């Protein structure tokens, strides 16, 4: 993963039970980014018709 | 489990009597099972599988 | 009837245990209980105001 | 008017044995053949398992050979091959049959536990079986003969018995004669004979075995049903669709197992057809009839004879038996749940800016949510030229859709539920706001609710498309209509985390800050003087605030004055609005206290008020926990710097006790305990060092030197305001943590010194693992088993519902504070509020009627009810209410997401097991009064001895502390030979000494005065001589009556009281002497002839938990140690003991009989062996039985053994729970009750309360005079309460299906719904809520012209 | 939007009932039969409904009689029409 | 919503017309299950009007 820059402390309850307040910067810079390759299969077969 | 010899307890919950029990178990990598089991009678038992 | 108390195992409990007579009943509740390897506790006489 | 002939909307249902003829009525034609399709252009083969002709067309509306394929022909059969041209749905529908060539016998009545053909036939399975298998004959209707009727024979004996008589004897074998059994039976005469029979022989267990055998009987022959339809003639054949045949991808097919099944019975029956036109040998068809039977057999429940394997794969093929039950345990159809059309599902988040009524849902979910929606609310107003055009358009996501969506969306709800629903609660109504992402935004407040985290929990939505659904969610389930919890009265909206530590930082006080001591004319220029940086938010200042109050009548007063305040607490008194007093706000509003605001706001202002406030509240928790700054350090967690010591001097204090093991000073199992307890004792001291060094710490300075106050760091802040964190976990940041213990659930003598803020060695984490390992599988496992007690509740409950609206009846419990040990572990303003009185309760003056009636008791009243000192409110229930199959409102209760009283048609019972069920994840010698008081003595027998105190002669004693007020606050039990310094009305002070005594002793004092004498005491029989060897007083033990010598042995020896003359002092008041027998192993005080007084002893003698707990007691289990009490109330005495056991033998002073009963004696007694005891007394201590609480005691007695109980259980782990919903668990396991008398019903039968009461009262007036009859309230397990239900397909659920299902069909049993369970199944309006009102107007039409 | 239904669970105290009213009142609208008692807000006829239940303009006694006097509305207006079916006799 | 094959459609219907309404029947499951058990020796039928 990637170590950043964090801070403890309370923020308008958007970071309320578990949960993550994230800046712009880190969506901006692209480095969490993930990259996923997907297989899509197309079979051609065979039918009495 | 090891193959080999193994010898168990079972003491407690069988029967109250607080005599216990005593069991030995020959257990092979392959085959049946030899079992020799005692009882509150205090009389030898043996059971395959 | 009578209530036989039988207890073994992890917990107890009563079974009814038809006789003419309290040590009758006492008999009759080991004679069909113990020999299976069950303890014979306790053993009382139904009351039933009618 | 006609009655009715076609299908209107259906009542009820009924179940029962189908005739040949009622089997062929179904059948629209024979299956013939074992072939299914063509093999070649796949098409049903006529005459065979799939067959148009027989089912249907293969293709909607087109014959099968293709010949009419138009829509207008329907009626039509075509000549060619006869298929009738309609939808293939009939193919769903249409049965079939088979004709068996021989009877078969029907597996279900053949071998279901009381086999019913065999009970039917008084004839036993093994015999009936033996008949079907054609190894031996049964005689059928013998007439005058050699032989009985039921008798069997055999080869030999058939033949030999046939070559005496040809004619008037009859005997065959095989299902046939199974069948002619069936068939020749007279129902009637057997009735009539059993009759004649049940009248002659007295005797229990005869006319008992007959009773019940008569009534099976007669119940039968009113079934409707005949024994003949127990055996097979006809087997029906399932329709094709629900068997399927349909193709799949490859080429391949796939077809249910129910195919191979048939296939192989219609084959077997066919070959046995063959063999019979064959003339084959008896050897031959004998074992096709046996095969036919296997077959058939095997397709209706497989596995009860040779479990059939399915065609080229090995596991046992699927019965139309496991088609019915399904499986996971008991779940049918519609219980185990079911896919949902208009809903869906996400990740949960945060969105704070949300309000309370509503949550952010995702554009394109709510898109393909609404989406039928949109389709016509866009060609309404003509943006779309049709349905077709509106699909594109949203499917193009034109610019247009979202504001038209907009509109769908605004007043239309959508009910959001999380994965572990227990309480209602789960599932809750919002308003949709479209929000940019793939993420669901929840409102924090309702986090509490769902038990939902922020880690990654989903929640999923649903679509309340009828206008009722709409209506329902937002009259009921919306967020906002439910504030409160089920369980108890309290708030469920509470501040959860951050919010609650922002108002603990502003409504805390330092000591020193900007603007201290300055004034201010109001919380605006408060917040005015904070928000520009010139005061501090906490600091010590006056201000003028006006605060109002409803104390006029239905009216606000306003008032003004200058409080001392905080600034902060000034500023956020911007937002509590009008009745509420200042005070509220004035504290440092903890966790607790801020709810008591919310709850306070709801019983004051109302719902709305206290929504708004909620929000508000929220909303400036989160805006000031965020402007607090509040953060965690490595130096927020301080370490003690006496703890270093602590551990030295502790580590010291084993090694003492490592010496004297070596010396032999102390034993291994002493030193063990000695330094576990040592080392456990250190532990208690560096937490209760830290929490010192925590709390208070921080000094700071005030124009002077120095001053302290709380501290402002920042994890105790966190810890003491409630936002999360406690003493526990502190404890193991700074201080030591535990004593771990190894897996053998022993602990380890060497405890964790070290903390998390401390590194931790490689020994200690290892040690932590196994706590960490066992605590997660706990946890896992304590789902299940809350999960099971949640489904047995809701099983034992159901269908309870409030039906009638008041009783009227005065019947209820006696409602006081619970008084446990020192001081009110739950006050009586709890157990109280919510609950209408019964009867009016009086002043301490009386004649005066503060309460009338039954009037619910609200805060207001309990608030009156508080002012005067009243200790005691009779209160209606609903274990006590009236109303017959339900609970009226006036007996139940107000308790509810709202402040109101319960309202008619609400189903209690299920919100009742579920808020019993949701908090129960949580679940795992000298008396001192500790309050000043009277001392009050409560059913006692004492005497006063010869030193001037106060000797207790009762066993049961009560002692209650009641104060000046006369309201009890100590309630304490006092044990036989206790010593009173005081007496009744007295006054002790705080710590005052009372009651003394020796717990190993239990002495046997006198109440009399005189000499002692000795009586049928002699030495090497009844006493022994010992003397002690370290002074050379002695007394004569009491030899125990099992260690006796020969003839020694029957005499019972006493101490007898006489005076100087040498007489017997008697009993006070009494004809009865006194003299005072001992028993075995109690050793005496003074000898022959010496003399004593009152309070002298005469001889002194020595001597689970958790949520398993609660399941044992919701099942009424009995325990392992019971407590023995009095059958009957009298004088206890000893009986000539008997076989390793001992009479007791009761001694009514009032009638007769004397009862005696066995116990074994090794059991330490309680009772004075020569005194008398009330019924319900303990002659013996340890857990009491259920059973033995509601017959020696009663209902109210028993009741309140369980509330108290499971109470003591869940208030022990800090969870609320209304006494209600437990009362009517309570109330559904006593529902049964054993009839004793006669007059109506029969004699022993088991029936419930509210039918035989509904008989009896019926009988007290018209019929005879009365001829009602008693009977006995029964306690059953929830379990065992929830197997009894009146609707077999509720039945048919939780409990065995096959059973069920077929007890119910020979019964004839009619279904009439009227249930809730029954109703679900059957996909109907719920016999309750909403819907019951439909149901009772229905239920007005039937019974009815 | 409504916020909260108390006020409507004023009126018929119940609440299984208040459903089922307004649920028959936003049937007389949704589906027309009829118009609103109260100014349209752009609130649906749930909500409309309910705040026709909140202003006691609207309930099920009012309700009942209401329909009733439609059918005499309309047992008025077919008068001379079913009566002319004497050919019955 | 689930299991009525009529009820689905019927449904959707009124919800493109407009009209916030449910015309129920008997869930296909139930009516299976009637099926099925009649499939065997039981009787099982639907009574009154
Ligand atoms: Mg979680
Ligand atoms: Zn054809
Ligand atoms: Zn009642």
């Amino acid at each position: 993963g990637q170590n950043m820059r964090v801070a403890f402390m309370p923020w308008n309850g958007y970071n309320f039970e578990d949960s993550i307040l994230v800046s712009e910067r880190v969506v901006q810079e692209d480095r969490f980014t993930t990259i996923h390759i997907q297989e899509l299969a197309c079979v051609s077969r065979d039918t009495k018709l | 489990r090891s193959p080999g010899v193994f010898f168990d307890s079972d003491k407690g919950k069988t029967h109250s009597s607080g005599k216990v029990l005593y069991n030995a178990r020959i257990i092979p990598y392959r085959g049946s099972w030899l079992d020799f089991e005692f009882d509150p009678k205090d009389n030898l038992f043996v059971r395959i599988d | 009837k009578f209530w036989a108390t039988v207890e073994s195992s992890e917990h107890s409990f009563e079974v009814p245990i038809y006789a003419e007579t309290l040590d009758e009943a006492l008999e009759l509740a080991e004679w069909q209980y113990v020999p299976a390897g069950f303890e014979v506790t306790r053993v009382r006489p139904c009351v039933a105001p009618k | 008017l006609k009655a009715q002939t076609k299908t209107e909307e259906f009542d009820a249902i009924k179940i029962a044995l189908a005739s040949p003829d009622m089997i062929r009525s179904w059948s629209f034609g024979e299956v013939k053949k074992p072939e299914t399709i063509n093999y070649r252009t796949f098409k049903p083969e006529r005459d065979g398992l799939f067959c148009a002709r027989i089912f249907g067309p293969v293709k909607d509306y087109e014959c099968l050979c293709g010949k009419y394929k138009r829509l207008k022909h329907r009626g039509v059969i075509c000549e060619k091959c006869g298929v009738e041209v309609t939808q293939t749905k009939v193919r769903r529908e249409r049965m079939g049959h088979i004709e068996l060539a021989s009877p078969t016998a029907h597996i279900w009545f053949l071998k279901s536990l009381p086999s019913r053909i065999g009970l039917l036939l008084d004839m036993p399975l093994r015999d009936i079986e033996r008949v079907l298998y054609f190894e031996s004959y049964v005689v059928i209707e013998g007439g005058m003969t050699n032989l009985e009727r039921q008798q069997i024979l055999t080869e030999e004996q058939y033949l030999d018995a046939l070559e005496e008589f040809g004619d008037e004897f009859d005997a065959k074998m095989g299902a046939e004669a199974i069948q002619a059994l069936l068939k020749s039976m007279d129902l009637e005469q057997e009735c009539e004979q059993l009759r004649e029979e049940l009248n002659e022989t007295n005797s229990e267990t005869k006319r008992k075995k007959l009773t019940k055998r008569i009534k099976l009987l007669e119940a039968f022959v009113q079934s409707g049903n005949k024994p003949e339809w127990m055996i097979l003639t006809v087997l029906p054949v399932l329709p094709p669709d629900l068997r399927p045949l349909v193709p799949l991808d490859g080429g391949r097919f796939a077809t249910s197992d129910l195919n191979d099944l048939y296939r192989r019975v219609i084959n077997r029956n066919n070959r046995l057809k063959r063999l019979l036109d064959l003339a084959a040998p008896d050897i031959i068809v004998r074992n096709e009839k046996r095969m036919l039977q296997e077959a058939v057999d095997a397709l209706l429940d497989n596995g009860r004879r040779g479990r059939a394997i399915t065609g080229s794969n090995k596991r046992p093929l699927k019965s139309l038996a496991d088609m019915i039950k399904g499986k996971q345990g008991r779940f049918r159809q519609n219980l185990l749940g079911k896919r949902v059309d208009y809903s869906g599902r996400s990740v949960i988040t945060v969105g704070p800016y949300l309000r309370l009524h509503q949550c952010g849902l995702p554009k394109k979910m709510a898109l393909e949510l609404f989406k039928p929606f949109i389709y016509g609310k866009l060609e309404l107003r003509g943006l779309a030229t049709t349905i077709k055009a509106a699909k594109k358009m949203v499917e193009r996501e034109e610019a247009v859709v979202w504001d038209i969506l907009d509109e769908v969306i605004r007043e239309h709800p959508v009910l959001l539920n999380r994965a572990p629903t227990l309480h209602r609660l789960g599932i809750q109504a919002f308003e949709p706001v479209l929000i940019e992402g793939k993420a669901i935004q929840l409102h924090p407040l309702v986090c509490a609710a769902y038990n939902a985290d922020f880690d990654g929990d989903q929640m999923a939505v649903h679509v309340p498309l009828t206008l009722e659904a709409q209506l329902e969610a937002r009259a009921l389930m919306m967020s906002t209509n439910n504030i409160l919890s089920p369980a108890n009265g309290e708030p469920i909206i509470v501040p959860s985390q951050d919010v609650v530590l922002g108002l603990y930082y502003m409504t805390r006080d330092c000591v020193n800050a900007k603007g201290e001591g300055m004034v201010l004319t109001g919380p605006k220029e408060a917040e005015r003087l904070y928000r520009s940086g010139l005061a501090s938010l906490h600091a010590r200042v006056k201000v003028r605030i006006t605060e109002y109050e409803k104390d006029a009548n239905g009216e606000l007063v306003a008032k003004t004055s200058l409080k001392d305040t905080t600034v902060g607490r000034a500023i956020l008194w911007m937002i509590v609005p009008k009745g509420l007093p200042y005070s509220i706000v004035n504290q440092a509003l903890g966790k607790k206290a801020i709810s008591k605001m919310l709850n306070t706001c709801y019983r004051i202002l109302g719902l709305k008020p206290t929504v708004i406030f909620a929000d508000q509240i929220m909303y400036t928790g989160f805006a000031y926990a965020a402007r607090s700054g509040a953060s965690v350090g490595i130096d927020d967690m301080v370490i003690p710097e006496k703890k270093h010591e602590i551990i030295s001097e502790a580590e010291a204090e084993v090694a003492e006790i490592q010496e004297q093991f070596q010396s032999g000073l102390v034993t291994a199992g002493e030193r063990y305990n000695k330094v576990i307890d040592i080392w456990a004792a250190a532990n208690d001291r560096v937490s209760k060092a830290m929490m010192d060094n925590l709390q208070t710490e921080t000094v700071i300075n005030r124009d002077g030197q120095e001053e302290k106050q709380v501290s402002f760091n920042s994890i105790y802040m966190m810890a003491d305001s409630g936002a999360r964190g406690s003493a526990a976990q502190i404890r193991q940041l700074a201080g030591m943590r535990g004593l771990m213990a190894k897996p053998d659930g022993s602990i380890i003598e060497t405890p964790i010194t070290a903390n998390f803020r401390e590194g931790l060695n490689v020994l200690q984490y290892f040690i932590s693992t196994h706590g960490a390992r066992k605590g997660l599988a706990d946890t896992a496992l304590k789902t299940a088993n809350s999960g099971y007690l949640t489904r047995r509740l809701v099983d034992v409950a159901q269908d309870l519902v409030v039906t009638e609206d008041d009783c009227g009846t005065h019947e209820g419990i006696m409602m006081t504070p619970v008084i446990e040990g020192g001081d009110v572990k739950e006050p009586l303003r709890d157990r109280v509020l919510g609950r209408v009185t019964a009867e009016d309760v009086l002043k301490p003056g009386t004649a005066d009627i503060l309460v009338p009636r039954n009037t619910l008791l609200h805060e207001q009243w309990c608030d009156l009810l508080e002012e005067n000192s009243v200790d005691a409110v009779k209160v209606r229930s609903v274990v006590s209410c009236d109303t017959d199959f339900g609970v009226c409102a006036h007996c139940y209760g107000r308790d509810l997401a709202r402040g109101h009283i319960i309202n008619k048609g609400e189903a209690i019972g299920v919100i009742a097991a579920q808020s019993i069920g949701e908090p129960g994840t949580q679940l795992t010698s000298s008396i001192q009064v500790k309050n000043k008081g009277s001392i009050k003595l409560s059913n006692v027998k004492s005497v006063v001895n010869s030193s001037g105190k106060l000797v207790i002669t009762s066993r049961n004693t009560e002692l209650k502390l009641i104060d000046e007020f006369g309201r009890t606050k100590e309630s304490y039990k006092v044990p036989y030979g206790a010593v009173l310094a005081k007496g009744d009305g007295e006054q002790v002070a705080g710590g005052e000494t009372v009651a003394n005594w020796d717990p190993h002793t239990m002495p046997v004092i006198t109440e009399v005065s005189g000499f002692v004498r000795f009586t049928d005491m002699i030495d090497g029989q009844t006493i022994t001589r010992q003397t002690d060897e370290l002074t050379g007083l002695s007394s004569l033990v009491v030899l125990d009556s099992a260690e006796r010598t020969a003839g020694g042995k029957d005499l019972r020896p006493a101490l007898k009281i006489v005076d100087a003359q040498g007489n017997d002092v008697l009993i006070p008041g009494t004809d009865m002497p006194a003299q005072y027998f001992l028993p075995g192993k109690a050793i005496v005080q003074l000898e022959d002839g010496v003399q004593i007084s009152s309070g002298d002893t005469l001889a002194r003698i020595p001597q689970t938990g958790g949520l398993p707990r609660v399941a044992d007691l919701f099942e009424a289990r009995r325990p392992k140690e019971p407590a023995i009490l009095a059958e009957i109330s009298g004088i206890v005495s000893f009986g000539k003991e008997t076989k390793g056991k001992r009479r007791l033998v009761i001694t009514p002073v009032d009638g007769s009989d004397p009862y005696e009963e066995m116990i074994p004696k090794w059991r330490q007694l309680n009772v004075f062996e020569g005194e008398r005891v009330e019924r319900g007394d303990v002659i013996s201590d340890g857990p009491e039985a259920p059973h033995d609480i509601l017959r020696l005691r009663g209902v109210h007695a028993v009741t309140r053994y369980i509330v108290n109980e499971v109470q003591d259980v869940y208030r022990l782990q800090g969870v609320k729970i209304n006494d209600k919903h437990i009362e009517v668990i309570v109330r559904q396991m006593l529902r049964k009750a054993t009839i004793v008398n006669a007059g109506s019903s029969d004699f022993l039968e088991g029936e419930q309360v509210e039918y035989s009461r509904v008989k009896i009262a019926n009988r007290e007036l018209e019929a005879n005079g009365k001829v009602g009859a008693t009977y006995s309230r029964d306690l059953l397990g929830i379990t065992k309460a929830s197997l009894a239900t009146e609707s077999f397909i509720s039945a048919a659920s939780f409990q065995e299906t096959t059973r069920v299902l077929t007890e119910a069909a020979v019964a004839g049993k009619r279904d009439e719904l009227r249930g809730l369970k029954e109703n679900v199944i059957v996909g109907r309006l719920i016999p309750a809520g909403t819907g019951y009102a439909y149901h009772q107007d229905r239920m007005r039409r039937r019974a009815a012209g | 939007a409504r916020v909260t239904v108390q006020d409507a669970v004023e009126k018929i105290g119940n609440r299984f009932d208040l459903v089922l009213v307004a649920a028959r009142r936003a049937r007389q609208m949704q589906v027309g039969g009829k118009d609103p008692l109260v100014p349209e807000e752009n609130d649906k006829t749930t909500v409309i409904a309910l705040r026709e239940i909140e202003e006691g303009l609207i309930n099920n006694q009012i309700l009942d009689v209401r329909e009733r006097q439609e059918q005499q509305e309309q047992e008025a207006a077919e008068l001379q029409a079913v009566t002319a079916i004497a050919e019955g006799r | 919503k689930s299991d009525d094959v009529n009820g689905r459609t019927k449904m959707y219907k009124n919800i493109v017309d407009g009209n916030h309404q449910m015309e129920p029947g008997m869930p296909e499951s139930f009516n299976v299950l009637l099926k099925e058990i009649r499939s065997l020796g039981i009787n099982i039928e639907l009574e009154d009007e």
